[PDB]
């Protein structure tokens, strides 16, 4: 089937569909996956406890 | 004499009724010759799941003999007379006409009636026939045209009477019974719907006497009296796709509902028609066609023909086109078709339209070329209008039309509609229904 209007269609609802999570994430919880760690300047001199990566 | 004096001298059309219901009329000219039948108002869509291709298998007995005079009889006589018997059986109209002697007029009255009162429906002629109409749907299964044409109407009207086919189904044909047929001629070949047309050099007072002499019979009850009116076939935007890539063309067919016999928007879509016209690899005029479709057809060989239609029905029609191309030029042809049609509800010109209404009125008048052509007219007219309409009238309708006119008829019964579509052959190259429901606005 031709991609328009069958998918074009289909893959902008999935769009939307991932962007409220993304925006709730975002507008609702900024923080939630960063590592506080972060909100302080970096120190040569200081490692933190807990690397941890994202 | 110009034109318009041709038009006003044209003979009268007669029209006198008998008691029994039956319409007589006819046109009279000075010609030795001579055309007159009975056009009777049945077809398949009066017939059911039960009984479709009954009228079909009855117009193979119409011709097989009577009771006053069997087969050989019937055969010789018409023949020895150098009278031409013809007829057909369509979806709201069937027909059975002589071409004979003026000379004659009479004789072939009371043969016509005999036909559609006495029809002997031999028994064995009956299973006779039965084989041969088999053979003939096999036939007409090759006639990618009218499979199209069959296919369109299945589902453009699907799950309605206009959807099944004039000749009727394959088990039908198989257990069809003397008496299905017999029901059918009592209940359908009836006075009040039928009409005795003749054309050619006839006096109407003689043919109307033959008429009353032949065609008696009158009813007792009012339910013998009264033409009944069919329940109206929904019309449905859909399509029915039958691929088999082993066929050398494609056939399309696209419509939308078209308003029936007596809206008279019918003059304008006919003028519409004619503007888009059609074509075919055989038109020497080529390149140079006026029918902008035509034109592009033969630019860029997007197909082997083309056509324009208008099909009427009493309370119903399809207006659409329907062309034949090559796997691969499927889309573009499809995609300037449906341009053109956007072109009609949009940017219609004066110039389109004057060239188009010249070309209805010469086609009109080509309807007309003959006895049996003639007497066609006023068969189907009195049966569609319940009168018959001049060339003189018909041409101050034409008229009438303009530009501004066409787009709003056209913008009418086209613009963002749901078409029935209709695809045979080789068609992976045609694009799904949203793909074509688009090319339905804008343009
Ligand atoms: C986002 C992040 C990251 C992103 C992609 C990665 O994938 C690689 C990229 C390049 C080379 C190797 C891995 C690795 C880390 O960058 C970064 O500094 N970190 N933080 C981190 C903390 C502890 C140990 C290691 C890394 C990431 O997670």
């Amino acid at each position: 089937i031709p991609f328009h209007p069958y998918y074009s269609f289909k893959d902008i609802l999935g769009l939307t569909l991932m962007l409220t999570p993304f925006l709730t994430l975002a507008l609702f919880s900024p923080n939630l996956l960063g590592d506080p760690e972060n909100f302080t300047p970096a120190n040569p001199l200081v490692t933190p406890p807990h690397i941890k990566p994202e | 004499a110009t034109y318009a004096q041709t038009l006003q001298n044209i003979p009268e059309t007669n029209v006198t009724t008998l008691d029994n219901g039956l319409r007589v009329a006819s046109e009279e000219s000075s010609q030795p010759t001579c055309t007159v039948g009975v056009w009777i108002g049945a077809g398949s869509r009066y017939e059911n799941e039960k009984n479709n291709g009954a009228g079909y298998f009855v117009e193979h007995l119409a011709f097989k003999g009577t009771k006053k005079r069997p087969c050989a009889a019937f055969e010789k006589e018409v023949e020895s007379m150098g009278a031409h018997f013809n007829g057909y059986t369509s979806r709201e109209q069937t027909a059975f006409y002589i071409k004979a002697l003026s000379k004659d007029m009479p004789k072939v009255v009371e043969l016509l009636a005999d036909v559609v009162q006495n029809c002997a429906l031999e028994e064995s002629q009956i299973e006779k026939e039965r084989g041969v109409i088999l053979q003939e749907l096999k036939e007409m299964d090759n006639d990618m045209t009218n499979v199209t044409f069959d296919y369109l109407h299945a589902t453009a009207f699907q799950g309605t009477a206009l959807a099944r086919t004039v000749e009727g189904t394959t088990e039908n044909i198989k257990h069809l019974t003397r008496a299905d047929l017999a029901s059918y001629i009592d209940t359908h070949f009836k006075a009040p719907r039928m009409v005795l047309a003749a054309a050619g050099g006839i006096s109407h007072k003689e043919l109307v006497d033959a008429a009353r002499q032949h065609f008696s019979g009158v009813s007792f009850t009012y339910k013998e009296d009264a033409v009944p009116i069919l329940p109206r076939c929904r019309f449905t935007g859909s399509e029915i796709r039958a691929r088999d890539d082993a066929l050398p063309v494609a056939h399309v067919a696209l419509a939308v509902e078209g308003p029936g016999w007596a809206d008279p928007d019918n003059v304008v879509l006919h003028v519409a028609n004619a503007i888009i016209g059609r074509y075919d690899r055989t038109f020497g005029g080529g390149k140079h066609l006026s029918s902008r479709l035509a034109a592009l057809a033969v630019e860029h060989k997007l197909c082997h023909s083309f056509q324009t239609f208008n099909t009427s029905y009493s309370d119903t029609g399809l207006f659409g086109f329907h062309f034949v191309a090559d796997p691969l030029s499927i889309d573009d042809m499809m995609f300037c078709a449906q341009g053109e049609w956007m072109r009609l509800c949009t940017s219609t010109t004066e110039s389109e339209v004057k060239r188009a209404k010249n070309h209805l009125r010469s086609a009109m008048v080509a309807q007309l070329d003959g006895t049996t052509p003639v007497c066609e007219t006023i068969g189907s007219h009195l049966l569609n209008y319940g009168r018959r309409i001049s060339l003189e009238e018909w041409d101050s309708r034409i008229s009438a039309v303009d530009a501004r006119m066409v787009r709003d008829v056209c913008s009418k019964y086209i613009y963002d509609k749901c078409p029935a579509l209709a695809a045979v052959g080789p068609i992976e190259q045609l694009l799904d229904y949203n793909r074509i429901r688009s090319g339905m606005y804008w343009i």
